[PDB]
RNA sequence: GGUGAAAUGCGUAGAUAUAGGAAGGAACACCAGUGGCGAAGGCGACCACCUGGACUGAUACUGACACUGAGGUGCGAAAGCGUGGGGAGCAAACAGGAUUAGAUACCCUGGUAGUCCACGCCGUAAACGAUGUCGACUAGCCGUUGGGAUCCUUGAGAUCUUAGUGGCGCAGCUAACGCGAUAAGUCGACCGCCUGGGGAGUACGGCCGCAAGGUUAAAACUCAAAUGAAUUGACGGGGGCCCGCACAAGCGG
C-alpha cells in the first residue's frame, strides 16, 4: 500500500519485465507461431 | 513421492467370522505363543457379553458410534506458525482411534483375569461415559483456532 | 427504540478488526473489535476472530430491531472478507458491501521503511 | 474532434466507475489524445461535472 | 491477539469513532508511459498572467558571421548555515520500551533541529551513461514521442522523412565484459585529465566561506604489489527443481 515512504530513488525504479513480457511475448513464442 | 502402499486386510473366521476383530490376532498374542493366548485371544469375547445381556458384537458394534474424532491434526507451515488441517477424513481414518484406544486403555484398571483386562471396556461402547469417550468429544473442542485452517495458509 | 435498517462499518487494520453498528444517524449502536473478545497480545489478526468479532456487533444489534444494514469496509487486514460473511449469518439480508478506505492524492508522507 | 470538458458523453467513456481515468493500456488512444483528455477530465472534475472520488 | 514477542497514551477526565463541523500546513492518487521538457542540477493537480529554448513547414534574407576554450564567470541534489515567518505529516539528536554477553543499533511509543516559505550563503554527491564538446561517414530489424509529406482510402491504418527516446544486432573495435547512426567503429578540431599501492585529495601555503569546510596541492617514510574482467571450484541465514521413516502413523531408555 502506501504504508511506508518510498525513497524517490527506489521508486524511480520502475518496468518489472514489460518490455520482455510484452515485448519479446511475440518473439519467444515463435518457435511455434511460424 | 507417490505411495505404492496397498491396504487389504483378511476378514473372516472359524470361531467368530467377524470384521474387524477376526485378524486383530497380533497385540493380543503379546510376543510369546499362541497355545497361551488362544484362551486369552477369543476368551474375552464370551466375557464382555457372558456379564450382559446382549451378544459381544452387540456392545462391539458401538464402538465407532462416540469414540472417532470428526477431525484431523497433521501440522504445516507456511511462512508465519505451523497450522493443522482438520476436517471430515474418512470413515477408515477416522474409525482407527474408536477400538485401539477403548482397547489399550485398560492397564490402568486391570481386575482379576487377562481375558477380563482385555475386555473390561469393550462393553462400554454404547454409553459411552468410559474414558474412550472422554476423547472423542475433547478432539473436537481443540478447533476453534483451527477452524479456519484449511484453505488460506493451509 | 427499533430502527430498522442501518448503516454498519468494519475497520480492518492489520492489527484489530474494530466493527460498528450504527443507524443512518451514524449514531453508534454496538461496537465489538477483534480484540474485545478476549485475545490481548499476538495471535488473531486472522479472519478467524473477525468472524468472532463480527458476530458480537450482531447479536447485540438485535436490541433494537435493525433487518437490513449497509457494509462499509475500511482498511487491509484480514478479516476483511470474513467479517462480512459473519453478519449475514446472524440474521441480516444486507444490501451491498460498499468500501471506502481513505486513499490520500497525494497528502501526508508516510513513516520510514521497517527493517 | 478536439476533446473538450463540456463533451461530457466522450468523457464519461474514459472515466472508470470509481471516478479514475483509465489509462491508456487499456482503452487504444494516443498519447497526444490521452493527454488531452486527462486535462479535460481535470476541467470538468473540478468544475463538479464529474466527480474526484466515487463517492457522492 | 502489532508481530520474528511484550511493554507507553484511557474509564467520579468516556477509551481507537460517528451519517457531522471548523482550522492549519504539506504533498498533488488516477492520468503515468525504456513518456515528455530543461545545459546540468531538475521539474508532476487545475486556471490566469509574465517568459526561455526546442521541434516543425515552406519562403525570403545575411554571407563563414564558425567550432572549441587555459583564465574567468554564472547556474548546481541533499544535508548544513545565518535572519525572519511557518509547523500537518515525517523525523539526525534525545528520552524511554524491548531484543541480546552487551546493544551505545536494527523493531516499538514519543519527539525538538531539520523538511516547508522569504532573502542571503555554501558550492558539494555513486553531480553517473562512472562515457567532454562540436562535425562528417559506416549493414539491418523491432517499438515509442513531437512534427511533416506521400499512400484506392474508409484508417483499424501503411510507407518513406526528420528531431528525440529505447530494445536487438552485421561490419569494426575491445583485456574481457561489452559498445555497435544516442559507438566504446572510422576519422577530424579543441579542451580537461592520468602515470604502481599506501601515505592522501592529507599536511603546509594561497584563495574563498560566518561556519561546517571547500578548492589548489605535496614530500618524508612504507610495501612488491595493488587493480580490471573473465574461468574453475568451494561457500551463502540466494533462488528454482529432486530425493530418502528427513517430516507426524500402532515403539521404547
Amino acid at each position: 500500500s502506501r504504508e511506508f515512504y518510498e525513497k524517490p530513488t527506489a521508486e524511480r525504479r520502475r518496468k518489472a519485465a514489460a518490455a520482455v513480457k510484452r515485448h519479446a511475448k511475440k518473439v519467444q513464442r515463435e518457435q511455434r507461431r511460424r | 513421492r507417490r505411495r505404492v502402499a496397498a491396504k487389504r486386510e483378511v476378514l473372516a473366521d472359524p470361531k467368530y467370522g467377524s470384521q474387524i476383530l477376526a485378524k486383530f490376532m497380533n497385540h493380543v498374542m503379546e510376543s510369546g505363543k499362541k497355545a497361551v493366548a488362544e484362551r486369552i485371544v477369543y476368551g474375552a469375547l464370551d466375557k464382555v457379553k457372558e456379564r450382559g445381556k446382549a451378544d459381544p458384537l452387540e456392545t462391539f458394534e458401538k464402538a465407532l458410534d462416540a469414540i472417532a474424532p470428526l477431525v484431523e491434526v497433521k501440522s504445516r507451515r507456511v511462512g508465519g506458525a505451523t497450522y493443522q488441517v482438520p476436517v471430515e477424513v474418512r470413515p477408515s481414518r477416522r474409525n482407527a482411534l474408536a477400538m485401539r484406544w477403548l482397547v489399550d486403555f485398560a492397564r490402568k484398571r486391570g481386575e482379576k483375569s487377562m481375558a477380563l483386562r482385555l475386555a473390561g471396556e469393550l462393553l462400554d461402547a454404547a454409553e459411552g461415559k468410559g474414558a474412550a469417550v472422554k476423547k472423542r468429544e475433547d478432539v473436537h473442542r481443540m478447533a476453534e483456532a483451527n477452524k479456519a485452517f484449511s484453505h488460506y495458509r493451509f | 427504540k427499533t430502527v430498522v435498517d442501518g448503516i454498519a462499518h468494519i475497520h480492518a487494520s492489520f492489527n484489530n478488526t474494530i466493527v460498528t453498528i450504527t443507524d443512518r444517524q451514524g449514531n453508534a449502536l454496538s461496537w465489538a473489535t477483534s480484540g474485545g473478545s478476549g485475545f490481548r497480545g499476538s495471535r488473531k489478526s486472522t479472519p478467524f476472530a473477525a468472524q468472532v468479532a463480527a458476530e458480537r456487533a450482531g447479536q447485540a444489534a438485535l436490541e433494537y430491531g435493525l433487518k437490513n444494514l449497509d457494509v462499509n469496509v475500511k482498511g487491509p487486514g484480514p478479516g476483511r472478507e470474513s467479517a462480512v460473511r459473519a453478519l449475514n449469518a446472524c440474521g441480516y439480508k444486507i444490501a451491498s458491501i460498499t468500501d471506502v478506505t481513505p486513499i490520500p492524492h497525494n497528502g501526508c508522507r508516510p513513516p520510514k521503511k521497517r527493517r | 474532434k478536439e476533446i473538450d470538458y463540456k463533451d461530457l458523453n466522450t468523457l464519461k467513456a474514459y472515466v472508470s466507475e470509481t471516478g479514475k481515468i483509465v489509462p491508456s493500456r487499456i482503452t487504444g488512444t494516443k498519447a497526444k489524445y490521452q493527454r488531452q483528455l486527462a486535462t479535460a477530465i481535470k476541467r470538468a472534475r473540478y468544475l463538479a461535472l464529474l466527480p474526484y472520488t466515487d463517492s457522492h
